[PDB]
């Protein structure tokens, strides 16, 4: 029945429905077991599809509102707002919904190095998502939960794994982000990522035959926000 | 635009 | 009122929310007025992205059910079949509201040769839809219906739209899809194009400026799928 | 793969 879980996520995938993908790995990652890479990886991909279609949306939305904002379009903002306050909801309710499973399921049951790193530093990201769009005291706690979250998945990589792991260096792109976009320090944001980046320059062969692309790829991002911000 | 983890 | 869901509904175009889309959109045909034409082309996009979505995930689960009924795959085939019907259930779904709304509000409302022709049209649509994934009996009355429409669409389309006018094109362009896939006709098909094609070429001077291009987009698809059919 | 309308 977990491999059957595991079929469905995977039809739901190939389908583009992946609210039913969640749906099934939802329920594997309530099994309180260890999840295989495959396992972890599909879960992580069904709620990155979830809400990546939100904050698309709220992206857009919010620029549709600025624009408006600076052209003096009051009836029109009205309804902007209102319609941007709806994906918030859907937002923090996606949100609120990995984080439960994290903290109640996954967390608790991992029992690796790489199981760990990966799910903090999913609670990481899920908590600075509700920090993109958060204001005022939300926003502060959302910002300290995700900075406490990357710290923790930051300490175990360290540790255990090498620093070319693509775990490792997307911890480091996306904790990175988080100094840039939420806690507006540039300067803190590509001092990690420049690090993160020289680290794996410096230990190239500890690279992996099962991640190598990953780990470029990630390596490529990593130059190309420092690119960005320098 | 910034880019993070996939 | 009316100015104010056109608006969400644009703006629920942008955010790529195509379900909100719809809603906005059934409110002003539920108006029993005259659409104008951006308001039957935002109802049009609108239901097309929701089924459209759905067709692509039916024809996706199809081809992996015929891959496994070809390798003897009995136990995925339970899952993957179980999956069709549940997306089944939902073309169904979808194709019978816009059904309800074109037979209760847009048809009766309708007073033009472009609208009456746009909605019957329509309507010989979401009965295709529905034959595309329908057996037996269900699918000799969802062709029977659809037949019926793309009739009453032509007839009005002969006697009111020139032969270049992208409403009438796309009729004969649906039309000639509708003998090809469902009635299984290559025949009737390839005849209706061709003639359909034909009769534009001979009176181009009746293009218009609005829709010029939309005109020549159809002639290409027209000619496209001749081409894919001889 | 047919085509049909916009």
């Amino acid at each position: 029945d977990r491999e059957d879980l595991v079929y469905q996520a995977k039809l739901a995938e190939q389908a583009e429905r992946y609210d039913e993908m969640v749906e099934s790995m939802k329920k594997v990652a309530g099994m309180d077991v260890e999840l295989t890479v495959e396992e972890r990886n599909l879960l992580s991909v069904a709620y990155k599809n979830v809400i990546g279609a939100r904050r698309a949306s709220w992206r857009i939305i919010s620029s549709i509102e600025q624009k408006e904002e600076n052209k003096g379009g009051e009836d029109k903002l009205k309804m902007i707002r209102e319609y941007r306050q709806m994906v918030e909801t859907e937002l923090k309710l996606i949100c609120c919904d990995i984080l439960d499973v994290l903290d109640k399921h996954l967390i608790p049951a991992a029992n690796t190095g790489e199981s760990k790193v990966f799910y903090y530093k999913m609670k990481g990201d899920y908590h600075r998502y509700l920090a993109e769009f958060a204001t005022g005291n939300d926003r502060k706690e959302a910002a300290e939960n995700s900075l406490v979250a990357y710290k923790a998945a930051s300490d175990i990589a360290m540790t255990e794994l090498p620093p070319t792991h693509p775990i490792r260096l997307g911890l480091a792109l996306n904790f990175s982000v988080f100094y840039y976009e939420i806690l507006n320090s540039p300067d803190r944001a590509c001092r990690l990522a420049k690090a993160a980046f020289d680290d794996a320059i410096a230990e190239l062969d500890t690279l992996s035959e099962e991640s190598y692309k990953d780990s470029t790829l990630i390596m490529q991002l990593l130059r190309d926000n420092l690119t960005l911000w320098t | 635009r910034q880019r993070s983890a996939p």
